[PDB]
DNA sequence: CGATCCTTCCCCTAC
DNA sequence: ATGGTAGGGGAAGGATCG
């Protein structure tokens, strides 16, 4: 480290080099410059120069157990695989779902100054969020370490999950069937979806995770989304007379493109049983299903932003709420609460109005932006007087036919806060 | 080992199978050479010039390479003095020592470390005087090193200002790391580049890191 | 003391210096050594709170330290450039670093030396014989430069010398090798300060016989055995290979202004060097003009082999290490880096150089006589031939049959030569030099009294060539005219790119401005391409075309809209149209046009959709006033050459005027390079999208204007398109024109720097008048500013192949009907180095025949257009079989730089296996003449045997009675190509070539 | 009763 | 010691699907 080693010959190369299973778009991007400036310097020439953009965890897991299989002597740990959208990260960064790069940032401010910056070795090198909805729940890490301590022991230190992770030396094979399943699962005592047990021994990285298949073949009635809260109601579908029948659709409205009605098959273990999301093809329409879906709920719950069009409410009171301020119903007395708040008017000052008020309904990003991009506007005073639409195409996606709708109470909002904005500084 | 017949001195040359695609060319390049090469006395003696011949290079990966032998009491292996008075030895036996930490140097004969070759560009130089075969050895240094470069995985050459285009010299860069020299001289005073950049860019292209221990004497 | 300098060089010792050779009125060379410094700037706080005074320190003055770095905007709260303004300090210390924290630190040594001493490298001074200090004969030392350079006298002549030399070494079969080879001939073309001219040639005595040698020395020959017997004044000198050796080291020892080789700094010099070495042991010896400092000859390589991409590994450079003054020129490299257009073997350097007439007088027998004046063909070429035809030994008269001098006679302006050769009645011809068709191999393996006499006539033409060609190209005005425009040494003028050699002016402007611009943030990479390639309208032109040029497009636009990095107010980009809107509307109110100017920009992201450059024009910015020098300084060059009379101040004018055209031509290209002093990626998008926005409005401008009632009417208003302004908008002007002129005008073609318009009419006189009364009105009317056009001149029989490609007759603007047109093509095959010879001439004719009888067929499109197909097809078809007869030519050229994955690799393979074996050894970078027809390929079925597969080099051997190599009618297809852009109907196009060849041609 | 011709799809080289 | 990206034309060469 003389001459600083060149950055110890590209350490953070080598370390995307071999990290390139639990990276991240940014830092493909990065190792790319990398290595085209490397192998042309003067103390550095070409390297193996592989790229890869696609984020795969497949080489550190085993194959699924379907069937009641023997299990090797041993002291073992057992993991209550759940049912929720996977993140993997080490710190502040990442949590990408399989490939989903920094699809949106959870706002857990105390979470991610809990977590320590790369613990134990390399951050247990993943954490295995499943956020079923919006609950933070921590799983499997596969870096070996030690085991009890740190890599598990986290979510019983800060909290973060229910602590499911104590055992006792098991020992003496035997053959692992339904019962020791269900004795397990009664010994997590926890009251979250359970999709698998994942059993891991000292001295290994990758487990075989099992679970029973029994294929049950039920007949879906309809269709119907639940509201749980703002962006967290899942579209749960019931199917037979009134079954539960969990699916996955988290958060964003994806793999739920199943075919309505007619006859599917489901998964059933002890007590969620859970049908397929994308692996049987069989048709696979979409189309009729997310109209059938607009039609049913009543022409709203736009799909592609995984909420529901602000429809009637025309503002003065959703600035509040996405503020989190106290509730005002006259301009005057928003700016008032907005000057005598401490970060809120840092907040307000930042950001700019277009961004403001696109939060504010909750509207996708990328549509909306082709929405507007495909548009054409009468400026006046900095302010929004018409609007007129100059390409159809685009409506083609109802999500953006509702965006087009509650445009108007879009531009409201818009006047709103710039007339805010000026009152405030000018 | 295979043996060559040349049309000067020592009639006799062994090689090993690893240069049999260049050997001939050698010869060919040789005899003219020779003619005047013979005619000035050299450090390194006729029977010493293609001792190094005789080195497999299927198991070796890194190649360190001089600019000519010692101008005096030339043992023909390349950095190679079994007695530490060569200032250039001491020199690198004394790096190591600090960057490893072993102790009680008797020799460090770099020819038995697997996985590196010592080199020199100029197989021979005028007895007592600086490099003065260059225009001899050209061809020859030239085939040699682009022999060696085709089947070793890094090469770290000692010398900036000699080696100011060895880019230039050689068709293919097999990753071309060029260093100071251990004896400081021409517009030039380094003496710790760490020593270490060789086992890192040899993990980084999947191959085994070379341990810098086996060539100490005891 | 009155001297002219003539170079500065350096040394690299112990101690650095400074030196400067000069001369004074009589003729004495003085030199002067300087110290030499390592200068830094630094502001008075800084300056003040550095504990050791290192050197010395001198105070500049109040000084600006601009900050030029640029960063995107997403609103209009754009707050200011960050300037402050200090007290400056200038910093001398002799050890490598002693500041670290230097303002300036991107400029050279040597341009701090002379502009803060007030030095220019080529001028003419009084020097003080009180600063300086004798150390030795013809030298002195200054101290305090500053004052001792004060006085500046006009320029005044004064005597040089020169050397130029040739070597020649036996060899068996092919390259020679310095261990086993010797030298023959060796020659030289000494020339001194009193103006003496002396060509003797040296021939080695070890390769005779000694009755030869006897032979040799009574019938004029001189017979030596020592350096100290040797005379300059004899011609020929006979002499052993160790004396040969021992004059050449003694010749290259002395101080000569300049010594001129081609190709010696590789191969001459190098094998002198060498075998001087090989034979006794000593060494050619420079030595510094205090006497401190020795060297010796070592041929060191220089690989700046890299145009951002454009190159084959381009050329490596070779350089003598001489400490001296002892210019050593190569015109290899020259020559190669000037021109790119022909074969580098000193065989047809200078063939398109001249052009004379050489009348015949007799036809009789084989002694033929020429003659050649000005008053035959034209003023100059007629002296220069037989300035060169007094060394000569082949001469060419635009003849392909190679022809043996006879006797020579030089009269008043004129020659008279008998040449050699059957017999033949023509009556003009093109003069030029010649190349000399002997084999060097044969003779030398039976050497004899008469082939040596024949050598060593070719070594000293050899040698006199080089002189010849250092005269016609101007090096020393050239290398003058740098040195005076460029703030640099004149050894080093040839050798820099773009990059380097602007540091001069833009420091004198930026200490004159007082503005330290400096950058704190990394620099991000990523280009902009630029396009700007426009498609051209029509494909065949029957009425005439007029060219419309832009007076340097680039360096006005960035004068108009003051584009400087420190100009810049801010770029704004909006990733969406609301917000563009709003900052639109922001942006026309917050800048108002008449001050601030802003420019539409391509965005440098994917998200962003717009991309908006605002530029103030109240405060001259750095790169517009140094265009404006370049041009106004240019203009005040070409008027002084313009009014001079004797020769010599009209070559140095004309020297100086376009080196300042090439100092203002490369800063566009320089605010696009990462690594420029003048980097800027907004100003660099900004001037493209300003000439492009010109280009448009020309264009629409021009494109459907009638000239009826001797009115110009334009097709839209005459509108600025960047802001309102008070000059009049109407598209209708008074034509100074005869009022029965009727036509019409349209645009057809644009470029970066041209535009051409289309007028229905084929005279030629009406079309320059009315291309002169057309460039008058839209100078004085249409256009703005300083945006001016010129009439170049007009096209005739048009044809465009593709974009930026096509072939005409161009007449001048200043001639007439009568006048014989010139043709010219841009991007066509026939300026291609590997296509052919005889191709050339097919398509040359093919495409004249075609375009008259388009321009006259006449009955319509259909029907001229399968009267052409068929004419063609027959012509071609009758052309095609070639009944045996081999012809000549059928020799293309490529240059050897593959470097690339070994792989197989036909080309590399094939030169490497000839290098190895004995014939046509190419070196790394050398074009060489071979014929490549499907090597080692099998398309379809040939006619005779060993036809496709041929793929042998051939220097200069001929192919014996099996080879028959013509089958280049496969790339003649372009034709049929060629028939795409001229006309329809495919159909007869396929069943031919599929006749013939049947591989599908593509159309189109 | 049949395979061809199609365009990318690449490497090399020239403004 | 360093301007620069698109466009054009020849040709292997498996893919193409004939």
């Amino acid at each position: 480290m003389t001459s600083s080693a060149d950055l110890t010959n590209l350490k953070e190369l080598l370390s995307l080099y071999k990290s390139l299973r639990f990276s991240d778009s940014v830092a493909i991007e990065k190792y790319n410059s990398l290595v085209e400036w490397g192998t042309s310097t003067y103390w550095k020439i070409g390297v193996q120069k592989v790229t890869n953009v696609e984020t795969s965890i497949s080489d550190y897991y085993d194959e699924v157990k379907n069937k009641p299989f023997n299990i090797d002597p041993g002291y073992y740990i057992f993991l209550p695989v759940y049912f929720g959208s996977v993140f993997i990260y080490s710190k502040g960064k990442n949590m990408v779902e399989l490939g989903s790069g920094n699809s949106f940032q959870i706002p857990d401010e105390i979470r991610s100054a809990c977590n320590k910056v790369l613990d134990s070795d390399n951050g247990i090198d993943f954490l295995r969020f499943v956020l079923l909805n919006n609950r933070w729940i921590m799983e499997d890490a596969i870096s070996k370490y030690q085991s009890p301590v740190n890599i598990f022991k986290l979510a019983s230190e800060y909290g973060l999950n229910i602590p499911n992770y104590l055992e006792i030396e098991i020992e003496e094979d035997t053959l692992f069937d339904d019962e020791l399943y269900s004795i397990m699962e009664r010994s997590f005592d926890d009251t979250f979806p359970k999709i698998s047990i994942s059993y891991i021994k000292l001295g290994e990285l990758k487990r075989q995770v099992v679970d029973f298949f029994k294929f049950s073949f039920m007949y879906i009635e309809s269709i119907k989304v639940d509201r749980i809260g703002d962006n967290i109601f899942i579209p749960s579908v019931i199917t037979k007379s009134g079954k539960k029948i969990l699916v996955k659709d988290v958060d964003h409205l994806i793999r739920s493109k199943v075919r309505e009605h007619t006859f599917v098959k489901v998964k059933k273990k002890n007590t969620f049983s859970i049908l397929y999301d994308y692996d049987g093809n069989g048709t696979e329409t979409r189309g009729e299903v997310i109209k059938r879906i607009i039609d049913t709920i009543g022409r709203d719950y736009y799909v592609n932003g995984k909420y529901f069009s602000k429809v009637g409410i025309a503002g003065l009171k959703q600035l509040t709420n996405k503020l989190d301020i106290n509730e005002c119903a006259t301009v005057d007395e928003l700016v008032d609460e907005i000057n005598k708040s401490g970060t809120v008017k840092r907040k307000i000052k930042n950001q700019s109005v277009f961004d403001l008020s696109r939060e504010c309904l909750g509207y996708p990003e990328a549509d909306f932006i082709t929405l507007v991009n495909n548009m054409r506007f009468k400026i006046e005073n900095c302010k929004v007087v018409n609007f007129n639409i100059e390409n159809t195409n685009c409506l083609n996606n109802p999500s953006i036919e509702t965006i087009y709708g509650n445009f108007n109470q879009f531009v409201s909002i818009f006047n709103t806060v710039t007339d805010v904005k000026k009152r405030l500084f000018e | 080992m295979n043996s060559v017949t040349i049309s000067h001195a020592p009639y006799t040359i062994t090689y090993h199978d690893d240069w049999e695609p260049v050997m001939s060319q050698l010869v060919e390049f040789y005899n003219e050479v020779a003619s005047w090469l013979l005619r000035d006395e050299t450090s390194p003696i006729p029977d010493k010039f293609f001792i190094q011949l005789k080195q497999p290079l299927r198991n070796k990966r890194v190649c360190v390479c001089g600019i000519d032998p010692y101008p005096k009491d030339g043992t023909g292996v390349p950095f190679e003095s079994p007695n530490f008075t060569k200032k250039s030895i001491k020199e690198i036996a004394s790096s190591i020592s600090r960057l490893t930490g072993v102790i009680d140097y008797k020799g460090y004969n770099l020819n038995i470390i697997d996985g590196v070759i010592p080199w020199n560009y100029y197989l021979s130089c005028k007895l007592g005087e600086t490099k003065s075969h260059a225009i001899y050895w050209d061809k020859i240094s030239k085939l040699l090193l682009q022999h060696i470069t085709k089947h070793v995985s890094v090469l770290y050459c000692l010398g900036k200002t000699d080696f100011s285009n060895i880019r230039a010299k050689l068709e293919s860069p097999v990753t071309t790391i060029v260093g100071y020299h251990p004896a400081a001289r021409d517009h030039q005073f380094e003496k710790d580049r760490s020593f270490e950049i060789i086992n890192v860019l040899l993990e980084l292209d999947n191959k085994t890191p070379i341990n810098w221990a086996q060539g100490f004497i005891y | 003391m009155d001297v002219r300098c003539i170079n500065w060089f350096e040394s690299h010792g112990e101690n650095r210096f400074l030196y400067l050779k000069s001369r004074c009125r009589n003729g004495e060379t003085v030199f002067i050594r300087f110290p030499h410094y390592f200068y830094y700037v630094v502001t008075d706080e800084i300056y003040q709170s550095l504990s050791p005074p290192p050197f010395n320190a001198r105070p500049m003055g109040k000084m600006r330290t601009i900050d030029i770095d640029e960063t995107i905007s997403y609103n209009l709260d754009i707050k200011d450039r960050k300037c402050s303004v200090a007290d400056m300090w200038l910093i001398e210390e002799p050890k490598k670093r002693s500041i670290q924290n230097a303002t300036m630190d991107e400029f050279f040594n040597i341009s701090w030396f002379y502009i803060s001493n007030g030095i220019s490298p080529d001028g003419c001074y009084s020097l003080d014989e009180q600063y300086l200090t004798k150390i030795n004969n013809g030298c002195y030392h200054c101290d305090d430069p500053r004052n001792c350079f004060a006085k500046e006298i006009p320029r005044f002549d004064i005597p040089r010398s020169y050397l130029f030399l040739d070597i020649e070494c036996h060899f068996d079969k092919k390259f020679p090798s310095v261990f086993i080879n010797p030298i023959s001939h060796t020659s030289y073309c000494y020339i001194d300060l009193s103006g003496k001219r002396l060509l003797f040639t040296l021939i080695n005595e070890e390769m005779l016989t000694e009755q030869e040698i006897q032979e040799a020395v009574d019938r004029g020959c001189l017979r030596i055995q020592s350096l100290m017997e040797m005379d300059y004044e004899r011609e020929l000198v006979l002499c052993s290979e160790i004396v040969l050796l021992r004059i050449a080291k003694q010749l290259l020892e002395l101080t000569f202004d300049y010594v001129v080789t081609f190709n010696g700094h590789n191969f001459d010099l190098r094998y002198i060097t060498n075998r001087l070495e090989l034979l006794t042991g000593e060494k050619i010896i420079f030595r510094s003009p205090d006497k401190k400092e020795a060297v010796h000859l070592c041929i060191y390589e220089r690989n700046q082999s890299s145009h951002k991409g454009v190159c084959g590994m381009a050329n490596t450079t070779f350089h003598v290490n001489n400490n001296n003054g002892t210019i050593f020129f190569d015109l290899y490299s020259f020559i190669q880096k000037s021109e790119k257009l022909d074969s580098y073997k000193l065989d047809s350097i200078s063939k398109n150089a001249f052009s004379c007439m050489g009348k015949v007088l007799n036809r009789g027998v084989r002694e033929m006589t020429f003659i050649g004046d000005d008053t035959t063909d034209a003023k100059g070429k007629a002296d220069t031939f037989a300035k060169v035809l007094t060394t000569g030994n082949y001469v060419t008269v635009d003849e392909d049959i190679i022809c043996k001098v006879i006797r020579k006679d030089i009269l008043e302006n004129g020659f008279k030569v008998v040449l050699s050769c059957p017999t033949l009645p023509n009556d003009i011809y093109k003069l030029s030099f010649g190349k000399d068709d002997i084999d060097l191999a044969q003779m030398y393996k039976d050497y004899n009294l008469n082939i040596a006499l024949d050598m060593a006539r070719y070594c000293i033409h050899d040698a006199c060539l080089c002189q010849y060609l250092w005269e016609y190209y101007g090096v020393e005005t050239k290398t003058d005219a740098g040195a005076a425009t460029y703030v640099l040494p004149q050894s080093m003028v040839f050798e820099y790119r773009a990059s380097t050699i602007i540091k001069g002016p833009l420091l004198k402007l930026l200490l004159e401005t007082k503005t330290i611009l400096v950058r704190s943030e990394t620099k991000q990479k990523f280009p902009y391409e630029g396009g700007k390639v426009f498609a051209p309208k029509q494909k065949m032109f029957s009425n005439n075309v007029l060219i419309f040029d832009y007076n340097s497009l680039y360096p006005n636009v960035c004068i108009f809209g003051n584009l400087s990095p420190e100009t810049l107010v801010g770029v704004v980009v909006s990733t969406n149209r609301l917000e563009e809107e709003i900052n639109n509307q922001l942006l026309l109110q917050k800048y108002p046009p008449p001050r601030y100017i802003t420019v539409h920009c391509e965005p440098r992201l994917p998200n962003l959709i717009s991309e908006i450059a605002i530029f103030d024009r109240s405060i001259e910015g750095t790169i517009p006033r140094l265009l404006r020098t370049f041009l106004a300084e240019r203009a005040r060059y070409k008027k002084m050459l313009k009014q001079a009379t004797s020769s010599t101040e009209k070559a140095i004018y004309d020297s100086m005027q376009y080196t300042y055209k090439i100092v203002a031509n490369s800063v566009y290209g320089l605010m696009g390079f990462r690594n420029s002093a003048l980097y800027s990626y907004a100003s660099a998008k900004s001037c493209t999208s300003i000439g492009r926005r010109m280009i448009l409005y020309l264009e629409s401008v021009l494109n459907g204007a009638e000239l009826s009632n001797g009115m110009l009417r334009f097709a839209n208003t005459l509108s600025n398109p960047f802001y309102m302004d008070d000059r009049d908008i109407n598209p209708i002007v008074k034509t100074s024109l005869p009022i029965d002129y009727r036509f019409r005008f349209r645009s057809v073609y644009g470029d970066t720097d041209s535009v051409f318009t289309e007028i229905d009419s084929q005279d030629v006189d009406k079309s320059i008048e009315i291309a002169k009364e057309l460039e008058r009105l839209i100078n004085s009317r249409v256009l703005f500013n300083n945006f001016k056009i010129e009439f170049e001149a007009v096209y005739k029989n048009l044809i465009m192949q593709s974009k930026k490609k096509y072939t005409t007759m161009k007449y001048s603007a200043s001639s007439n009907s009568k006048s014989v047109p010139e043709r010219i093509n841009k991007g066509t095959s026939e300026t291609r180095r590997d296509v052919s010879k005889f191709h050339k001439n097919m398509i040359k004719t093919y495409k004249t025949r075609l375009s008259e009888m388009l321009s006259e067929g006449r009955m319509n499109s259909n029907q001229v257009c399968i009267d052409i197909l068929r004419s063609l097809e027959t012509d071609l078809r009758s052309e095609f079989d070639s009944r045996s007869s081999p012809l000549e030519l059928f020799m293309l050229s490529r240059m050897h730089h593959s470097n690339y994955k070994s792989a197989d690799n036909p080309n590399m393979y094939l030169v490497t296996e000839y290098n190895k074996n004995n014939p046509e050894t190419i070196e790394l970078g050398e074009r060489y003449y071979f014929a490549y027809i499907c090597p080692a390929n099998v398309p379809w079925t040939k006619k005779l045997v060993n036809i496709k597969t041929y793929e042998t080099i051939i220097d200069r051997s001929f192919k014996l009675g099996s080879n028959q190599r013509i089958f280049y009618e496969v790339y003649f297809k372009r034709l049929t190509s060629e028939i795409v852009n001229l006309l329809d109907n495919k159909v007869l196009c396929i069943s031919f070539f599929q006749r013939m060849f049947g591989s599908r041609p593509t159309f189109y």
